């Protein structure tokens, strides 16, 4: 009781309550999943509708040229990160002349996300990320946490009921090297389809790709574009 | 850090700000001054707490200040406190004058430190100041003038009042015999004993026990003074007459 | 320059047991005049006066500050304060605007508040107090009134006499000066009594 | 250039003041006033550079009127002078200076009517009577012939108008009307103004 | 005691929670986006004959072509109100062309978590805002209807319903909305509404009502206008 | 650093946090000033713990200024930080009237800092209360300056430590006729009644103020008066 | 509540909140650190918690300079903090007096800057253990840890983690001063075979480092070659 | 510098700080405003009227500018500071637009101070709430009503303070077209409406109207007698 | 024994006028399990410590409690290990920064009392919490000679001919003040040690810091060094 209200108070467990609080808002948000063969980099997410009237909520921003990201959890501190990760990327490209490396701007978050962490008054952000890139080390999908960790994966996903399409993409990872841009994203909408409800299925409506590779930029498609992706869904 | 925070300007359930009412209880204990205003002048006269044999004299007096050529104070509750606000009294009415060549009009001086008093009350995280100020002075625009502050910030004109212990009984009593209008300093200064006599539980008044500033013009001139002992003792035979 | 760009002359002299404090009443702007009747001189107690020399302006400021220092410490401190204190007072708050300065030279003339013993300095522009036994002189025609001080003044002189060696001194000093004069003004400071008194001068 | 005037009487305050607005070799404007009022009976009247002249005069203005909002009655004339000198004074070494040369004028019930001359250098003067511009210097010697401590209001119109007469025909800026106005114990009054 | 950046057990910030709670207890107001236009409609909630109708305010112009409706603490929406309105004059002076109302919406939105109690400098909020908003213009994507609410969650909206009614009033929305629905059938639909979920009796002047279409500028209801339609 | 106050109004209108202060001081060892005709004492217990304390290494009776002087009672490292602060003081009035310090304007200035304590951001009140002597314009002068920031001027007082049984023993011995000399011994005397066991003159420490200005006594000269 | 701020001291004398952040190195995966006769090697029992995070993915070995290496135990985010820390120091140190930071010198500044986080409300304690190798000629082979409290000690063989008592002793049975980095090699990742946990803790991947003359002063990861075998020479003798 | 947060959010939505800071007013003196044709009319309730106290130094009206005045109710020396800060806005209007402030610019003004009191860090909500009246350059009379939460309304009649609901009961039963008709007939109004919490009668009440163009007038205690004796 | 409010929590005075938080931290100078000993001599003073390592794989030459502030001036640290480290370079500063400003080395019983200043504040101010460690230092004075100054947790500081501090604190203070009441000096205090730890020491068991008239730079002992007083 008297160990989870602030960020800088650690509880005689060796915990900290508020960062842990901070990831419930990660695994309460829509799933998302996140994969790469050899030569593409796809992120797929589940667009979540307040009602009928509404429009679904963007979950797939754009970073740079090379760098995508998915959302889950606190919006607004989504978008903030975002912001943050643009700068960063733009001035990689003002100074250098050439785009940030995935894995230097992943460090940079959580250097950044740390901070808030370890100061009185403070707190986490509270939004799990998914990130896609292409740089001169290939195709990257990095999982950014609101506790500042971050994990190098072949395959993620993050959000409600997330496990089960982890447990669909820890099955089917071995051939993903190998697998086609078609393939590829093809298997990130079956592990995403995993998280629904028997019932409802993954139309042209709630769900979203965004995909970065060898010979193409980070682009994203939303309703009518990811009709072709759909096509062919057993 | 919020755990240690006293919370010291925030409203409680029904509106009201309880440091400033503590400051104020702090207040209701401390030495009896009392103002009042007559047609030829201002006087205050304060009980002294500072009374111990041993004590020293070395001083104008203990709770009246002066504050420029045409005022002066004197104050109840925390001595400290008070030491504070005098100098900052001091220091806007020094200010004015260099501003506009002219002493500042006595309103003008009060209303300049309850805002600093009200500022205390509505921001900052400090307590408040625990004194309450009765203002003597003349100026060109009203005259003969007696006002009272709070530690609230909040201050009156009055034609007399007193503060600080058993000021409720002063009160009465000076509606009783206060005559608008009637008054001389004479008149005042007996009023004073009276009222003195009566919120101080020592029987015998005694002058070693109060303070008496007189504030009157002669030729133009604000003219600012303590009454000497003999004086005090004088106005205390007068009162046995009575 | 700065210091003659409005004019004026004062100057301080100790007599036996009295001072006197004189400065000229014009006050121009370059060559034309405008008024007749500018104060230089200014009470700091009763037996306590300072003289401001140079830029009008400056004079009027320093002497504005001045005061509301001298009241705050006269508050503060239950008494009146001493020459030796004030000239103390003036050199700090001159010497506070050590790289933009007031443009004035003021002088202290006044007796002791509990001895008086009479007492006179001078003071730069940046705050160089120079206590002297004799006299002071600051202003434009500071060069004649050196003049007139070093050979008209003596020990020891009285009310009457310091009177008129200082109305000799400023009168003859202020004839040879373009932008200063309009008049004198002359104040004897005593232990019972201040005499005030305005010369028949030139008014060219 | 531009010129002001001002001669106190007895129990009151005249003054005046051209009224051309130049640019360069051009008169812009010919029914500008310079006259600022900052109370019931005081005025200011303020030349000198293009905008410190108005900025500086109405940030007075401001302030006199917030003075007498504040506390009920308004500043006294002397008050309002030396209110004036600190406040152009404090800028004068300031990085932001304030170009402008002042007169004063106004009515007290209690120490009568009064004329301050103020130069850019804040340097604060009282004076019977007082003129400001290269106008002064044709003026002032003719305010010294004829004027008296005692001139009635009458006879203060005329001798200012010797002053604009001597404009007229020895000054050579064209300055053909100037505004007139008078400070007395019922406020301030527009006269008629004096054209040639 | 927490602090307002206190995250609770179920991963949401206490403050924004409570914040959300706020607007439950605001006025009703609808938003409906059709072809021809967007419409707004808010109740006034008069709570005394004495008070002027004139000067309750539910609907502004945040420029020519964006209107807004707010509901939940009013006093707090003006803040957000005027950062809307100088972010479009800003994108004017700079870009010389209308800010879209996605855009706008966006910038207001982001101001929604921007409060703290210790890293925050001289002129930070303490809380959020306890107000939601309906965004409705006409940029190059044609009418537009963007809701907003204390969490900083901004998203595009076919009809919207914010307020005390909230419930009610959006069940009444899906059940009589379609994609062909004209302005004036719009219109209608949400008067409807809103005499059918206030509890005062529905009238020309405790209900404002704004409408943007393609052309026209942003256009206030007058009381004859407002008459009409309540026939 | 903490900007709210840690000492507040009960609602009886105390404040707790000076009325603590004044617990520390009221156990802190005893001290004594006597005002005579032509000076002024200042008096104060330094029994050390054990006598492996170098007693000449720390000083409680300390100089601000040729003419001014300190003792103390309650928490010496409070009393370290005003002595510093009370010499700074003098030195800034000093430097711009270039006449030393009254005495009185000394006071004021400290116990101004003394009541910051009482009501700044995040700091309690200070453990200490001071008496503070002086010599100027031909008069001595000795005052007590409190936690809360209050002074007093005194004919003589005792603080620390037995103060009450202290004062009463002042009253009964303290003349305004009495020289300096004797001032000196009643003082010394004022101690003894509440002294544990043998006062030497290496476990008191004695300060005098007179014309010739402020010092502390040498232990040759302390033994002498024992 | 004497355990919810660093600034509080307990009745005891004790500063809970730095021992909580101790408790999260204990509950961490263990690190091993060992001082030879010509460098210092670093292992680390990295626990793989899932099978997609890719081969390499949360390094604990960083390379905070050219000559010195970092071994961290707990919070991974407040590690990583560290290690910007303590790869500023020596650039900073470089950039002030024109050579590589001695390594004693590195491990006390950043052991200051460690004990800075717990005197105060305002901030917490750090939340992890970590170790500093370096090799020079001038020098030799140095090796330093640094907890939670700010302590920093230099040793010839240490252990940190969950299993840092068990490893301790096994690290005690071993003649480390006469040895060397291609020899301390095979030890370093026997032992920590020897610690890690079966059922519990299941799957972990083995990191190694190591800097001294084999590899000419500078810090870095051991070659796959040399790793294998020692791997090799791991799993056969357990 | 502080920064703690003072008003926040509660579960259900609610401020408590501004709550209890209209509390506050709540135990202030009642204060009425009317809003007639051509007059505009301010009356406070003296409560405890002492005989040795100036008169002149506790008026709860004050006056803004030449056409605008108000009256408080609530904490005293937070009215003053709130009046300060109004007067000086009124001059810097009148300096950078050269023209005389409207009455519900001014209120927008001290309405939005409060609110910015209510989301600030280290502060507590104005304990306040005042009434604005006045004319606009046009002649047509206003009449404004702020609270310590930020928001504000115009009226045509208005009561605040300990009483306000008492007053606002018997003002919308009186509140007529036939009872504002003539300058005497609006006075009449607001002393009757005074009349209904204000102890004895006479007075305890402080009055003071603002005729169209003239500044500002108080009416004394025997004007005031006069009046109720035609009551 | 009474409080109220916080006053346990952070440094504010409770009901008696006490500091119960600086007297917690008087507590924290016993967590480390240790004891030292400082013995002014005639022309010498001396510094001995419990040298303490239980591990093995530590490297011994890394654990000491003495240091060198300046060239002429050594310490001691008992208590809280890292306290003391920032302690001990907080003292190195304002040495080198005295002698920079003042053109003098910084006294002893200067440099004690400018640790001590800055103690007091910790005890003022509510935000941070005092140090858990004792400060020891040793240094010859040019007029006065030998010094030996101790500073703590509360910011009181003095001179002394010998004192000691640790869990043992009360212990060593009687048996040093029988004898008050070179050789001799670094013999009693390591017989100080001694008794009151019941050990008798070897030369790697213990730590000797000295500073001599003749020999005034502040030195360490080595293993032979210290091996030769304890044979005698």
């Amino acid at each position: 009781n008297q160990y989870d209200n602030d960020v800088t108070v650690w509880s005689p467990q060796g915990r900290i309550h508020q960062i842990e609080y901070a990831m419930e808002a990660v695994k309460q948000g829509s799933a998302t999943v996140g994969l790469k063969s050899k030569t593409h980099a796809v992120l797929v997410a589940l667009k979540r509708a307040q009602s009928e009237l509404a429009a679904h909520q963007k979950k797939i921003l754009h970073v740079d040229n090379h760098i995508g990201i998915s959302i889950a959890g606190l919006t607004a501190d989504a978008r903030l990160l975002c912001n943050f990760m643009r700068q960063e990327c733009l001035d990689s490209r003002f100074v250098f002349d050439r785009p940030l490396p995935v894995s230097r701007l992943v460090s940079l978050i959580g250097s950044k996300t740390q901070i808030p962490t370890q100061r009185y008054g403070r707190r986490p952000y509270g939004v799990g990320l998914l990130i896609a890139g292409y740089d001169d080390m290939g195709p990257h999908i990095f999982q950014t946490c609101p506790s500042a960790n971050y994990f190098d994966c072949r395959a993620m996903s993050i959000g409600a009921r997330s496990q089960s399409a982890r447990t669909y993409l820890e099955r089917h990872m071995s051939g993903f090297m190998e697998c086609n841009l078609n393939e590829l994203v093809k298997h990130g909408l079956r592990a995403l389809r995993e998280t629904l409800p028997a019932e409802q299925d993954l139309t042209t409506k709630n769900v979203s790709i965004g995909i970065v590779g060898k010979d193409l930029e980070f682009t994203i498609y939303d309703d009518d574009d990811v009709s072709p992706f759909l096509e062919g869904l057993e | 850090s919020r755990r240690y925070d006293s919370r010291t300007t925030i409203f409680s359930p029904e509106g009201r700000l309880y440091q400033v009412e503590y400051a104020m209880e702090a207040i209701g204990h401390a030495g009896t001054c009392l103002g009042i205003l007559a047609n030829d002048g201002v006087l205050l006269a304060a009980e002294r707490r500072n009374i111990h044999k041993l004590l020293d004299e070395v001083f104008f007096s203990e709770k009246i200040y002066k504050l420029n050529e045409d005022m002066a104070c004197s104050v109840a509750g925390i001595t400290s406190d008070a030491n504070v606000l005098t100098n900052e009294l001091r220091l806007i009415a020094q200010r004015y004058l260099l501003q506009y060549q002219e002493p500042i009009p006595c309103e003008q001086l009060v209303t300049a430190l309850c805002d600093i008093k009200q500022a205390y009350t509505q921001f900052g995280g400090k307590r408040p100041f625990g004194v309450s100020l009765l203002y003597i002075g003349w100026d060109k625009h009203y005259g003969f003038q007696l006002y009272q502050s709070d530690p609230s910030g909040n201050y009156g004109g009055w034609k007399a009042t007193c503060i600080g212990n058993n000021s409720a009984a002063a009160v009465s009593m000076l509606k009783q015999d206060y005559k608008e209008g009637e008054m001389t300093l004479k008149s005042a200064l007996a009023l004073a004993i009276k009222v003195l006599n009566k919120t101080m539980d020592v029987s015998k008044l005694s002058a070693e026990k109060v303070e008496i500033a007189t504030l009157t013009r002669e030729n133009g001139k604000t003219v600012i003074r303590v009454l000497k002992q003999k004086e005090v003792e004088q106005l205390i035979k007068n009162h046995e007459e009575e | 320059s700065i210091m003659s760009y409005n004019g004026g002359a004062v100057m301080a002299m100790k007599g036996k047991n009295c001072v006197a404090i004189a400065a000229d009443r014009r006050f121009g702007i370059q060559a034309q005049m405008v008024t007749t009747d500018f104060q230089k001189i200014f009470p700091m107690g009763d037996r306590l006066y300072i003289g401001l020399a140079g830029l009008a302006t400056d004079v009027q400021t320093v002497a504005q500050r001045l005061k509301f220092r001298l009241n705050l410490y006269e508050l503060k401190e239950g008494r009146q304060i001493k020459p030796y204190t004030l000239m103390s007072m003036v050199a700090n708050l001159l010497y506070e605007k050590r790289f933009g300065p007031y443009y004035t030279e003021p002088v202290i003339a006044g007796l002791d508040p509990k001895t008086f013993k009479p007492f006179i300095c001078s003071l730069d522009l940046i705050g160089c107090p120079m206590v002297t036994d004799d006299f002071v002189v600051s202003g434009t025609c500071s060069e004649q009134m050196y003049g007139m001080c070093e050979s008209l003044w003596e020990p020891n002189m009285d009310p009457e006499h310091l009177f008129e060696t200082i109305s000799q001194a400023m009168l003859n000093a202020v004839d040879r000066d373009a932008v200063s004069g309009m008049g004198v003004i002359v104040h004897i400071i005593e232990k019972d009594k201040i005499t005030t008194r305005t010369l028949k001068a030139r008014m060219d | 250039m531009e010129y002001l005037i001002g001669i106190q009487g007895p129990d009151y305050v005249l003054v005046a003041s051209d009224q051309v607005a130049a640019s360069s070799i051009v008169q812009m404007k010919d029914d500008h006033d310079k006259m600022f009022k900052m109370s019931e009976k005081i005025l200011l009247l303020c030349v000198g550079e293009a905008g410190d002249t108005v900025q500086f005069a109405e940030y007075i203005q401001k302030n006199v009127q917030l003075y007498k909002m504040r506390n009920g009655y308004e500043l006294s004339p002397t008050a309002a002078a030396n209110f004036t000198r600190r406040n152009l004074a404090d800028c004068l070494r300031s990085r932001t200076p304030y170009h402008v040369n002042l007169l004063l004028a106004g009515y007290d019930e209690h120490e009568g009517p009064a004329l301050y001359y103020m130069d850019y250098l804040a340097a604060l003067a009282k004076a019977p009577f007082a003129a400001h511009g290269y106008g002064a210097f044709l003026t002032l010697s003719i305010l010294d012939r004829y004027y008296t401590p005692t001139i009635s209001r009458e006879r203060a119109v005329e001798l200012l108008r010797k002053c604009l007469e001597e404009l007229q025909k020895r000054f050579i800026l064209n300055l053909p009307t100037f505004s007139v106005r008078i400070i007395d114990k019922n406020g301030i009054h527009d006269l008629d103004n004096i054209s040639f | 005691d927490r602090g307002v950046n206190t995250f609770s057990p179920e991963g949401r910030l206490f403050q924004v929670e409570y914040a959300i709670e706020a607007i439950k207890l605001g006025s009703t107001a609808i938003g409906i986006q059709t072809s021809e236009g967007v419409c707004l409609a808010v109740e006034k909630r008069i709570t005394s004959p004495l008070m002027e109708p004139s000067s309750i305010e539910k609907i502004v112009e945040i420029d020519a072509h964006i209107g807004c409706a707010m509901s939940g603490l009013i006093a707090d929406a003006k803040t957000l109100i005027d950062k809307a309105r100088v972010e479009t004059q800003n994108h004017w002076f700079t870009y010389n062309e209308t800010m879209t109302v996605e855009s706008v919406t966006q910038a207001v939105s982001n101001l929604a978590l921007q409060f703290g109690e210790e890293d925050a400098d001289p002129g930070a909020m303490s809380r959020p805002f306890g107000v939601a908003l309906l965004f409705g213009g006409v940029d190059e994507k044609g009418p537009q209807l963007f809701h907003m609410d204390p969490s900083g969650t901004f998203v595009q909206c076919d009809a919207r319903a914010i307020g005390s009614a909230s419930e009610g009033a959006q069940s009444s929305l899906q059940e009589v909305y379609h994609k062909s629905m004209t302005l004036k059938e719009a219109i209608k639909s949400s008067l409807i509404i809103l005499k059918q979920v206030m509890e005062e009796k529905l009238n020309a002047t405790n209900i404002e009502l704004a409408t943007v279409q393609p052309g026209q500028n942003f256009h206030m209801f007058t009381k004859e206008e407002l008459e009409e339609v309540i026939k | 650093g903490y900007s709210f106050s840690l000492t507040t109004f009960s609602p009886s209108g105390k404040l707790v946090q000076i009325e603590y202060a004044l617990a520390a001081v009221a156990g802190g060892a005893p001290s004594v000033g006597i005002k005579a005709a032509n000076g002024v004492v200042l008096a104060t217990e330094k029994k050390q713990k054990s006598i492996l304390y170098d007693e000449r290494s720390v000083h409680k009776v300390e100089p601000i200024t040729k003419h001014i002087g300190l003792v103390y009672s309650g928490m010496g490292p409070d009393y370290r930080v005003l002595v510093h602060r009370a010499r700074k003081l003098a030195q800034q009035y000093y430097l711009v009237y270039q006449e030393p310090i009254p005495t009185a304007q000394l006071v004021q200035r400290v116990a101004s800092v003394m009541q910051e304590y009482t009501q700044s951001g995040g700091v309690r009140p200070f453990g200490v209360s001071l008496l503070i002597c002086g010599w100027n314009e031909g008069r001595p002068y000795l005052f007590q300056s409190d936690p809360s920031g209050a002074y007093f001027a005194w004919k003589a007082t005792a603080m620390g430590k037995n103060y009450v049984n202290g004062k009463t023993f002042l009253e009964k011995r303290y003349n305004e006729d009495l020289e300096l000399e004797d001032a000196i011994h009643t003082a010394i005397l004022t101690l003894k009644e509440s002294f544990e066991g043998q006062m030497t003159e290496d476990n008191i420490e004695v300060g005098i103020c007179n014309e010739a200005g402020f010092r502390r006594l040498t232990p040759t000269e302390v033994k002498d008066y024992l | 509540g004497y355990d919810l701020s660093a600034s509080t001291f307990s009745p005891d004398g004790r500063v809970f909140q730095v021992e909580y952040a101790m408790k999260a190195v204990e509950n961490s995966s263990t690190a091993i650190g060992i001082r030879c006769k010509d460098g210092v090697v670093f292992g680390v029992e990295k626990l793989v918690l899932s099978k997609l995070y890719e081969e390499g993915s949360n390094k604990r070995l960083f390379n905070v300079d050219r000559h010195v290496g970092m071994a961290v135990a707990g919070l991974l985010a407040d590690a990583r903090s560290l290690a910007d820390i303590a790869r500023e120091e020596a650039s900073n140190f470089r950039s002030n007096f024109g050579y590589n930071i001695p390594l004693k010198h590195l491990a006390d500044r950043v052991a200051m800057y460690v004990h800075a986080y717990t005197l105060y409300s305002a901030v917490r304690p750090f939340g992890c253990s970590f170790m500093l190798g370096s090799y020079s000629v001038n020098d030799g082979a140095q090796l330093y840890m640094i907890d939670p409290s700010g302590v920093s000690y230099g040793y010839w063989g240490c252990a940190i983690g969950k299993a840092r008592q068990a490893a301790k002793t096994e690290i005690e049975k071993l003649q480390m001063k006469e040895m060397t980095c291609r020899d301390i090699v095979k030890e370093v990742a026997k032992i920590i075979y020897i610690v890690h946990d079966e059922v519990k803790d299941k799957a972990f991947e083995l990191e190694l480092s190591w800097v001294g003359e084999i590899t000419k002063g500078r810090h870095e990861i051991v070659p796959k070659d040399i790793r294998e075998e020692a791997e090799k020479y791991a799993k056969e003798s357990l | 510098s502080y920064d703690r947060a003072i008003t926040v959010f509660s579960p259900d939505g609610h401020l408590f700080q501004v709550e209890y800071a209209q509390e506050a007013v709540k135990k202030g003196s009642t204060a009425v405003g009317v809003r007639g044709k051509d007059i505009v009319v301010l009356g406070v309730e003296k409560k405890s009227v002492a005989k040795l106290q100036d008169e002149r130094t506790v008026r709860k009206i004050c006056a803004l500018d030449d056409n605008v005045c108000m009256a408080f109710a609530g904490l005293t020396a937070d009215a003053r500071i709130v009046i300060n800060r109004a007067r000086v806005e009124c001059q810097s209007h009148r300096l950078t637009v050269e023209d005389p402030v409207t009455v519900e610019y001014i209120t927008r003004y001290i309405a939005s101070l409060k609110q910015r009191y209510t989301q600030s860090n280290g502060r507590r909500p104005f304990g306040i709430s005042a009434l604005i009246v006045g004319f606009d350059f046009d002649g047509t009379p206003r009449l404004y009503q702020t609270d310590p939460s930020g928001t504000y309304h115009a009226w045509k009649a208005n009561a605040i303070g300990r009483g306000a609901k008492s007053v606002r009961e018997f003002l919308e039963k009186n509140y007529t077209d036939e009872a504002i008709e003539t300058d005497d007939l609006t006075i009449k109004l607001v002393i009757k409406a005074l009349l209904e919490v204000v102890q004895s009668g006479g007075k305890n009440i402080e009055l003071a109207v603002m005729r169209r163009d003239q500044p500002l007038k108080i009416l004394n205690p025997e004007e005031i007698e006069k009046y109720v004796a035609e009551i | 024994g009474s409080s109220a409010g916080f006053d346990r929590h952070i440094t504010i005075f409770s009901p008696e006028g006490r500091l119960y938080q600086v007297e917690y931290a008087f507590k924290a100078i016993n967590q480390g399990g240790l004891t030292s000993v400082a013995v002014r001599g005639k022309d010498c003073a001396v510094i001995v410590t419990q040298k303490k390592v239980p591990d093995k794989l530590l490297d011994s030459s890394t654990v000491t409690h003495l240091f060198k502030i300046t060239e002429n001036i050594g310490c001691v640290m008992t208590g809280m290990t890292a306290d003391s480290r920032s302690q001990v370079q907080r003292a190195r500063y304002e040495a080198a920064n005295w002698k920079y400003k003042y053109g003098y080395e910084i006294p002893v019983d200067m440099l004690c009392k400018r640790i001590a200043d800055i103690s007091q504040v910790y005890t003022q101010n509510a935000e941070m919490r005092p140090l858990g460690c004792c400060m020891i230092l040793i240094g010859i004075d040019e007029e006065q000679g030998p010094q030996v100054y101790k500073c703590d947790p509360a910011g009181y500081y003095c001179g002394f001919k010998a004192t000691a501090a640790g869990v043992k604190q009360t212990e060593s203070t009687s048996f040093l003040e029988k004898k008050v009441k070179f050789e001799q000096t670094v013999e009693t205090a390591i017989t100080c040690l001694s008794t009151v730890l019941s050990i008798d020491f070897k030369p790697s068991e213990i730590e000797v810091g000295v500073v001599t008239v003749e020999n005034p730079k502040f030195r360490i002992l080595s293993e032979a060094e210290i091996d030769a007083h304890l044979v005698a």
